This record gives structure tokens, sequence and C-alpha cells, in this order.
């Protein structure tokens, strides 16, 4: 069920170069797929989406009419085409799967994504929380906040969660409040309303020491947060 | 010898039958007879669900009671979310000819079966998100007309060969066989704690059976003809039965009687699916007159009627908080009725 | 929501997928098989290539699917509705079992016997439109039996001589006496030829008459 | 067929052997556990739209 | 040169035909037996359309396109009906706007059942060639080529009385129709011809399909029966009409104004044939008739 992309490197400004995902060992063709950009210092940044079947194409802000996105089911890959690349766009480029239907957990996998160093009425979530110091088999709560009424009429808050170990890619835990991911503890739990939300972990180790993010998904462009990073 | 036996056992039937009459104290609808009645039971379909291309058989409510399931002769089944009508999974069968459906409690399985004699898993979490099948059960040798999941282990499935059988889906193998049908075995239905169930055969009798034992505790008999749904009431202490003499009967296991019949002289079709009302007074029983009637459970007076369907309502299931009512049939359309 | 939108993305998905193999499915030709144990169904399969059996079979550019339901040995009543909308009902009967009875009963004979089966068959509330081939198999092993043994064994009432071109004729006109739907079903009887892979081709030719004569009915030219 | 019948006249002992309650008694609880759980039954008393999730 | 200042006696003095400023005994025959058709065509159409929408079993492509054909044929019934009570006499009291009113309802009334025929011809070929069984069929198909139709049939009906009619070459133009011209009048008669000879290719194939197949294995006599009558309505009532039209714009000196008034009641008596022709053979459709 690896995901795996290739390119990045080293490119003069300016320069359009191609990132490819070869996806392996699932059902690729329906699973919607995202990426996600993460600076050398900064958080996550989303950047481009395609629907199952190549049915509904997003963007960034700042990627809008620069980037191109396509997929390939036959051959289980991935494809993201860049033009004229700028300085702002040094990131390590994870690529995501992500399957919407009732009950789905959509972020569930991320790629390992590569590296890229180029030469030379949007939600934002808020957390003012960083390096905060805590100690294995403590209780440690980290609060997040967001500009805008996650909860939508239906009762969903739309609002994840995802742990980035060092050295790792990002790993979700929470798909919405109040839910748990697969294959992660029953020690991480989430609960809040609108636009107060708390991660309270009852007991932790050395394995989950790193930094936490907040995304939403009530609508694109899938704003993120700033790092939590845990101190240890 | 064969007549010392049977002169013997011709015995055994009068016992049973000569204590019945003396527990006869006074009938429920004398009982009833003061009861407020229900009053008009104005029901309109909410949600239509199509994207089905055969007759549906077969549909089972999520524990919810938001998701359902439904298979046909298209040789698709299709978990459906009742409250945006959008489809979840599409499963493509093996075999085309499906004639049961299952949703497990815990939501992770889903199990159809039919004319290949075989009880077909399929898991609905899977890490590659595709529906896999996971184990099928073949140790039947007549269709499969029935099955519902104890456990997301534990599948009880009643078959043409006129035997009921506990599974072990990780083994697949009978944990346990029920035999002493004399005809087809048509449906079952679980007890609220899920330690007996019920069993309907095409011999006119229903068994009440031992999860645990594997032994029938009482046998119910009542009706002329075959018997082709069976639910329990809510509290687990009663169950009605939909037979061809297009009547309902319901049976109490404590007393071990009938205690109502549920006939209207204008109705002469067979009944194909019964199901209850969480509160256990309204009795919804899907006939072959293409359309659904909703019975007083105790005062036996057909108060309300759901017809919708150009052709028979093959199955008709309420959700666990009783809020909807969905009934399939042969024109390929689920309805929702609220 | 960004969810649900992407939710009824799926929906639309499955649902032209749904059709595609609906589609698919529409164009397959739908055979339900029946016949007594020996009529020489098994041999019948043969030709054109427990549970339900189901046969794949290409003919000129028409896809079949023979549906041997031999093995049910349960209440038809139950599920013979499920096969409501085929195509056609191949019906076996072996000739050669004029003479003989089943090995439980004493002497009802197997003809008899396809006959009771025949009757409930083509006078089912299920296929009242549905059209029905009749293959009569074993006919040269009837040819060898009938010139030594009577057809009076079987048949009570017989004008007729023991040869093999009226005797037959006898049997294919008293099998097609059985259906009192005479102007909406059509039963197609044929003599099964082994070398000539005829049977085969007879089938073909049989169903395009019953599409045929059905389109001329939907449309109104008819 | 000797075996056949020998299991079934056991069955029915065992079926004649337990305990059996009046359907006067019987027909109290089917009546007691309608009325305690009424006003929790969405089809016999119709809820307002606010209420309804269809 | 154009002139839409003259009244319709200039027009009519114009060409070879006479007003009729009093009444006939030919003038009375001819609104009698056109009032009957009419009243004929439109309770005929009434009984078509109201059983084709009260049975759930005529809710098929097929029975659409009937319904169809007596809502055109009705709404030709009612054209006719109309350019009664605007003949022998009453044509005096016209003028050029309304004149155009009445030919263009004709118009367009005519076009609509005779392309609902063609339509009829088109899908019955697509049903009887398909092999297959059941086929539920979409309401996409029926619809769209509905609307081809009235569309075709609108435009036919409204192009004469816009752009293609003799106000601007009196000396071009028409006998009969002293406004439309003589390419209009050629336009539409080719346009029924071609649409003929397409029924009849089609019809013949169907035919020779049903032959050699149902023959390598009656049903013969009945569908022979039903298309010779199918094709000789259509052939009995529209080849006077054509020739006439096409002898009015080929042949002068051919005194083609003699046998107009009977010819257009024989072309309105084809759209009161057409509901019983295209329902005699239904038995089920045909009894439903109460
Ligand atoms: C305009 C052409 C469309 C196409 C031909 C329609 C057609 C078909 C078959 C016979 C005739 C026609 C029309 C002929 C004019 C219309 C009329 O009404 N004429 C009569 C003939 O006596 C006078 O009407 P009026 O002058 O008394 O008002």
């Amino acid at each position: 069920v690896q995901l795996v992309e290739s390119g990045g490197g080293l490119v003069q400004p300016g320069g359009s170069r191609k990132l490819s995902c070869s996806a392996s060992g699932f059902a690729f063709s329906s699973f919607g797929m995202h990426w996600v950009r993460q600076a050398p210092e900064k958080g996550l940044e989303w950047v481009a989406y395609i629907s199952s079947g190549s049915g509904t194409i997003y963007y960034a802000d700042t990627v809008k009419g620069r980037f191109t996105i396509s997929r390939d089911d036959p051959k289980n890959t991935l494809f993201l085409q860049m033009t004229s690349l700028r300085s702002e766009d040094t990131a390590m480029y994870y690529c995501v799967r992500s399957i919407y239907y009732y009950g789905s957990s959509p972020f569930d996998f991320w790629g390992q994504g590569t590296t890229l160093t180029v030469s030379s009425s949007d939600i934002v979530m808020t957390q003012a929380t960083s390096s905060v110091p805590v100690t294995p088999g403590e209780s440690v709560s980290i609060s997040c906040r967001s500009s805008k009424s996650l909860l939508h009429s239906n009762g969903n808050t739309y609002l994840y969660w995802f742990l980035q170990r060092p050295g790792q890619s990002p790993q979700l835990l929470i798909y919405r409040m109040s839910n748990l991911a697969s294959g992660v503890p029953d020690r991480f739990s989430g609960s809040g309303s609108g636009t107060a939300f708390t991660l309270t972990i009852s007991r932790l180790e050395a394995e989950d020491v790193g930094v936490y993010y907040c995304m939403q998904h009530l609508e694109y462009p899938l704003t993120f947060g700033a790092g939590t990073k845990l101190e240890l | 010898e064969l007549d010392q036996l049977r002169q013997e056992a011709e015995q055994l039937k009068n016992q049973i039958r000569d204590a019945r009459k003396a527990c006869a104290d006074a009938t429920l609808s004398q009982i009833t007879n003061n009861i407020d009645p229900v009053g008009r039971i104005q029901m309109r379909t909410r949600r239509t669900l199509r994207g089905h291309l055969a007759k549906i058989y077969a549909m089972h409510w999520g524990t919810d009671s938001r998701l359902l399931v439904s298979a046909s002769q298209d040789g698709k089944l299709i978990i459906w979310d009742s409250y945006t009508t959008n489809k979840v999974h599409a499963i493509p069968l093996r075999s085309s000819w499906v004639m049961t459906c299952a949703y497990a409690p815990s939501g992770n399985y889903v199990a159809c079966g039919g004319l290949d004699n075989i009880c077909s898993i399929y898991n609905l979490k899977t890490r590659e998100g595709n529906v896999r099948v996971s184990r099928e059960l073949a140790g039947h040798t007549g269709y499969l007309s029935c099955c519902r999941f104890l456990d997301d282990n534990q599948i009880v499935t009643s078959s043409g060969d006129t035997t009921c059988a506990l599974w072990d889906i990780e083994t697949g193998q009978q944990t346990t066989t029920f035999t002493g049908h004399t005809g087809d075995v048509m449906s079952l239905s679980l007890a609220p704690d899920t330690r007996l169930f019920v069993s309907g055969a095409c011999d006119a009798s229903a068994k009440l059976w031992d999860v645990r034992e594997g032994m029938c505790r009482q046998t119910f008999t009542g009706h002329e003809s075959d018997i082709n749904a069976i639910c329990f009431f809510p509290n687990g202490n009663a169950f009605a039965t939909g037979s061809d003499d297009a009547t309902c009967r319901l049976f109490d296991l404590r007393a071990d009687q009938e205690l109502m019949t549920y006939s209207h002289d204008n109705i002469i079709c067979g009944i194909t699916s019964v199901s209850f009302s969480k509160s256990g007074r309204l009795l919804l029983a899907g006939y072959d007159d293409f359309n659904c009637n909703v019975w007083d459970a105790l005062k036996a007076d057909r108060a309300g009627v759901l017809a919708g369907h150009d052709n028979r309502v093959s199955c008709l299931g309420v959700t666990d908080d009783g809020m909807a009512v969905a009934t399939g049939s042969w024109d390929s359309f689920l309805k929702i009725w609220n | 929501s960004a969810e649900d939108k992407a939710a009824v993305e799926r929906s639309k998905m499955i649902d032209r997928n749904l059709r595609e193999d609906g589609e698919k499915a529409a164009r397959e030709v739908k055979l339900l098989l029946l016949g007594a144990g020996e009529s020489g169904k098994s041999t019948i399969v043969k030709q054109m290539k427990t549970g339900i059996v189901e046969t794949h079979f290409t003919f000129k550019d028409l896809h079949f699917k023979m549906f041997d339901v031999g093995g049910q040995r349960s209440e038809r009543k139950k599920w013979i509705h499920c096969f409501e909308g085929v195509t056609a009902i191949i019906f076996c009967v072996a000739l050669s079992d004029y003479d003989l009875v089943l090995a439980e009963d004493e002497e009802m004979n197997r003809m008899h016997e396809s006959m009771k089966l025949f009757d409930s068959i083509c006078n089912n509330k299920w296929f009242t439109d549905t059209s029905i081939i009749l293959f009569l198999n074993k006919k040269d092993l009837f040819e060898e039996k009938i010139k030594k043994s009577p057809l009076t064994i079987c048949y009570p009432e017989y004008a007729g001589s023991n040869t093999y071109e009226e005797a037959a004729a006898y049997i294919q006109c008293q099998f097609e006496d059985l259906n009192k739907r005479k102007d909406t079903k059509e039963i197609y009887t044929h003599f099964t030829c082994a070398t000539d892979t005829k049977n085969v081709q007879f089938v073909f030719d049989a169903v395009t008459d019953v599409i045929i004569k059905n389109n001329l009915k939907d449309c109104g030219l008819f | 067929s000797i075996a056949q019948a020998r299991k079934l006249v056991e069955q029915l002992k065992m079926e004649a052997n337990i305990d059996r309650i009046k359907v006067s008694k019987a027909a109290a609880d089917l009546m007691a556990y309608c009325e305690a759980h009424a006003k929790e039954d969405p089809l016999l008393t119709p809820v307002p739209a606010s209420e309804n999730p269809f | 040169q154009c002139f839409y200042n003259e009244s319709i006696a200039f027009f009519y003095n114009r060409s070879g035909k006479h007003l009729a400023t009093e009444w006939n005994t030919v003038s009375k025959l001819v609104m009698g037996l056109g009032i009957t058709v009419c009243i004929f065509i439109m309770l005929a159409n009434l009984l078509v359309m109201v059983a084709i929408y009260v049975n759930r079993r005529f809710h098929f492509p097929i029975y659409y396109l009937m319904a169809n054909l007596a809502a055109a044929d009705f709404f030709a019934g009612l054209a006719y009906f109309y350019l009664m009570f605007n003949t022998g006499p009453n044509t005096r009291r016209l003028t050029v706007s309304t004149w155009l009113l009445r030919q263009g309802l004709i118009d367009t009334s005519l076009t609509a059942s005779v392309a609902n025929l063609l339509a009829i011809a088109i899908e019955r070929h697509i049903t009887v060639f398909r092999m297959q069984l059941h086929t539920r069929m979409s309401n996409r198909r029926v619809v769209v080529v509905i609307v081809v139709i009235w569309t075709m049939a609108i435009v036919m009906g409204a192009i004469p009385s816009v752009g293609w009619n003799c106000i601007c070459d009196i000396e071009n133009c028409s006998n009969m129709a002293p406004l439309y011209s003589d390419s209009y009048l050629v336009f539409w008669a080719i346009f029924n011809l071609v649409t003929f000879v397409v029924m009849v290719v089609l019809y013949a194939h169907i035919f020779g399909y049903v032959r050699q197949r149902t023959m390598r294995m009656d049903t013969m006599m009945s569908l022979l029966k039903t298309v010779v009558i199918v094709l000789g309505a259509f052939i009995i009532c529209w080849t006077p009409g054509l020739v006439l039209l096409l002898l009015d714009v080929c042949c002068p000196q051919c005194d083609v104004l003699a046998y107009e008034k009977f010819f257009l009641l024989l072309a309105e008596f084809n759209s009161a044939m057409n509901p019983i022709i295209y329902s005699y053979r239904d038995k089920e459709m045909s009894a439903t008739f109460r």
C-alpha cells in the first residue's frame, strides 16, 4: 500500500519539472489524490487535488494556473506538471490519497514525498503552541482555533489532525472530531465544537514525539495550521 | 416397530395440544378490546433509491439506521446512504442468483447468498479500498434463503436443504447445524439478545432454536401454507410469521401459542416480508398485492397502507431507531417511508 | 460540503459502472435448461461448448448463458420465479425413455414423467410469455428401440406402425399439446443431431425468432 | 426409517416438557411493552420535520 | 420591387383565382365536409391522447410518438377548422397578415404530421433491428425526435410567413397560393416526396429482415398487411396534392386550381385516418377505447 513519488532535486528558477507518484498495492483508480508541500522550516500547505476519474481538479492560490495535475489510472501513477518555478516553491512534496464516502477516512495514507529545491474567504487555522515541553507518562492537550464555524449543518466538524514524527511522512490520527484513525492507539482523542478544538493524549512515549498539525476540510483550499512540536 | 413409535408420537402431539388449550385463558383481541386505536397511519415515500437493473430480493438496514444494503438478480450488491440517496459501494457478485442480504452489526461486513448454495462474506473496511470477498461458507446443499450475523465471526444461515446452520467465518465450518424442519426453510430472525432464533419453513411450521446447544426448543403450527417471513417482537418474547395463506400470525414463546391472525377478506396474495415497529405496535407486512400493509399489532385492524411499487414488495425493513421503513420490490426501486 | 461534494462524485461514478455493466448484461442471452436426469442435457451441454451451473458460449456474435439448474433438488415453487425473463427454456427429453421406468416407481414411465414436468413448466404463471425450445435426444437409440419393441407400452392408444418417422412424430405432437398458451408462446422442437453440430444452430435460429417476434410486439408492428 | 422416528419422539417429549404461561398474562406483557415504549416510536406518532432525518 | 400595400383582391386578380363574393352549393358542400372531417379528427385524437396518457401500459417511447401523432393531427384538425369559416365569401374579409396566419397553421400542422410518420417509421426500424429481449428504454431519443419534428414543423410553417414568398416577385410565384413562391412549393413537395421514399425503404428493410430471419426458422401476412396499409394511406392521400403542386410550379396552362379544394380535404382525411391506422392493430389499446 506504499506510495512513492519521483522527481524533485535541483532546478533553476523558471524551469518546468514534472513529479510522478507511482501508486502500488491499492485500488488507485477509486482514490481522490492530493499534493501537500512542506517548506524546509515551515508547516504543511495544500496545493492540488484530483477526484476519482479526473472529474474535479482544484488548486491553491499560490499555484493556480501554474501547476497541472494529472493521473494515469491504468499505470497507477499520479503526475504533477510544474511551470515557471519561483523561489517560494522550495518544499518537500508529499502525495496523499483520500476517498470520500459516508464514514470514510480521507488523508489516511501519505507518500514519502520528494525534495525540490529551486536555485536562487480562506479559512485560517491558528495554534500558538510550539516546542511544548512534555514527559513520557504524563497527559498533554494540544489546542487549535479556527476563524470559521467548521461545524457543518449535518453535524460534521470537518477538522482533521496529523502527527509528523521527526524524519517521517505525516500520519493521520483523527479524521473528524471525536473520531480515531485506523492503526493509531486509543491514547489519542479529540473533543471540540465550532471554532475551538483540542487533542488529548492520555499517556505518550518516545514513539509519538514530534510535530502535530491541524487541517480543516469544510471548504477548499484546505488551509493547514502551524506546527505544534512536543519537546522531549 | 414403526407403528409403536408412530402411535406413540401422535400421542406426544396430544399433550402439547392438550396443554396449549389449558393455557388459552383469554384471547389477546378480548384483552386489547379497550386499547385506544393507533389512528390512520399516513406514511409517505421520503426517499427513492434508483440504480438496480433487475428485481430486488433482499435488503438490510444498518445498526446506525442510516446505511442499507440491497441485492438483485443484476448481480450487484449496493450499500446505500439513505439520507443522501448516494451509493457508497457497488459489489459485483460471482453469482447473479442472490436471494438474501445481511449487514453486520459492526458494519465491517456484508453477506449475501442464493442458488449457488454459498454464503459469500464481503469485507467493507479494507486497506486497499475495494470491497473484497472474505470467506465463502459452502456447506449447504440447497439455495440459501436467509442469513443473519451474530458477531463479525458468527453468522447463522437457513437454506433450501431443510436445515439451518451456525457458522464460524474464520474457519469456514458449521459450528452447529439445526435439523428438524420437514420443508424448505425460508427465513430466520435472531432474538434481541442473540441467544435464540426462530426459522420459518415451507412445511407451514416455525421452530424456536437455541444457538449454543443447537436443539429446537419449541415448534409453532397454525399456518396453512409456506412461511415466507419471520421477525421477533422487539422484547424477544413474541414473533410474527408471513405465509402464503395471506395471513400474519403473532406467536408467543412463553405461552407457546398463537395470539393474532392478521387476515383480511380483500387480501388473497401471499405475504413476502414482515417487520415490526420499534414499539411493537405496528406490524408492517409486504404482500404480493404490489403494496404493503401496516397492521395494528394489538388490535388486528389494518390501519395504513404503503402502495408505491409497480411489482411485488420483496423485502421490507425498519430501522433500529424506527425513524423509517424501507421496502424493496421487483420493480427495481427501494423506497424509504417515514 | 467539500466532503459531501466528493461523495456525490462516487455515486455518479458508481452509476456509470452499473449502466455499463447493465448494458453488457442486456446483450447476453439467458437460456434456462430443464429435463429429466437422463434426458441428455449433459450431452447437449458438451455439444454447446453443486448448485446452479452456468455455461457461457458465443455463436455468430451472440452471447448465450445457459443455466443448468438440475442440481437444486429443492422445491421449484420458491426459486423458479428467479428465472422469469429468460429468452427461452431449453427442455431435453430422451426419446429412448418410452419403454423404461424410474428406479423408484413401479411402472410409471420416464416419458410420462417428462410430460408431467413439461405440463407444469409450459403452463407456469412465471412463463406465460416465455418460448420453449424442446430438444428430443437419443433419437438414434430410439430408432433401434422402436424397431424391436412396440410403442403401445407407453401410449395405450396409437394408430401407426413401428416406424421411426411416425413413432417420433406422434411424440413430438403429443408434447406440443401440453400448452394452453397456444397463441402466446412458440415451442421449437428439434431432433438431436450429433456430428452436424446443428443443435447449437437450431438454438440460434430459435432464439432470434423469439427476439424478432418480440421486437415486433413492443413497436406495435404486430 | 426407525432412527428418524426414534429421534422424532424425544423431540416432542422435550417440547412438551417446558413451562407454559397463561396467554392472559403474556397478552398483558405485549400490551405493557408497546405502551411503555409508545412515545419513543417514530412511526406510531409522526415526528416534525425538524427531528426527521428524511 | 415589393408590395405589401395591395389587399387580397390584388393578389387573386393577379393570379387566376376567383374570390367567390357570394355563397355557393360547392362552398356549402366543402364547408360541411371540412367541418365534419375536422370534428372527426379532433374527437379521434382526443380519444388517442387520453388513452395513451391514462394507461401505465402505454408509457413507452413508441406510444409517446403515437400520442405525438394524435396531437399533431389534432393541430391539423384545428388548422383546417380555422381555414373553414374563412373560405368562399369569408376569404374576402382577409388581409395579408391574417391569410399568412391561416396558411402557416396549415403548413406547420401537415409538416408535423408527415415528420411524425417518418419518426414512427425510423423508430420501428430501430426496435425491430435490435437483438435483445427486454431493453428497458430511456425517454431521451423520443423527446429529442419530438423537438426536432416540432422545430422543423414551426420553422417550415414560418419561413414563407417571413422571407420565402412572392411579396417581392409577383411574376414568379404560385397559381393556388397567390403569395407562396414556386421555390417554396417545390421545396415542400420534394421534402414530402423524399420523406415518403425514406418511409418506403425503411419498411422494405424491415420486411426483408423479418422475411429472411424468421423464414430461416402467420407473422408474414400481418406484417405485409400492416406495411401495405401504412404506405397506402400516405400514397392515396398525398400523391394527389404533391403532383398537383408540382404541376402548378412546373407546367404552365395546366388548369390545376380545379381539383385543389378537394385534394386539401384528402390531405386532411389522411390525418383523419392516422389515429385508427396506428391503433387498430394493438388489440389492447384499441379495446382501451371506452
Ligand atoms: C400553401 C401550400 C402548402 C403546401 C400544399 C398544401 C396543399 C395540399 C393539398 C391541396 C392544397 C394545398 C394548399 C393549397 C392552398 C390553400 C387552400 O386553402 N386552397 C384552397 C383551394 O380551393 C383555397 O382556399 P381559399 O382560397 O378558399 O381560402
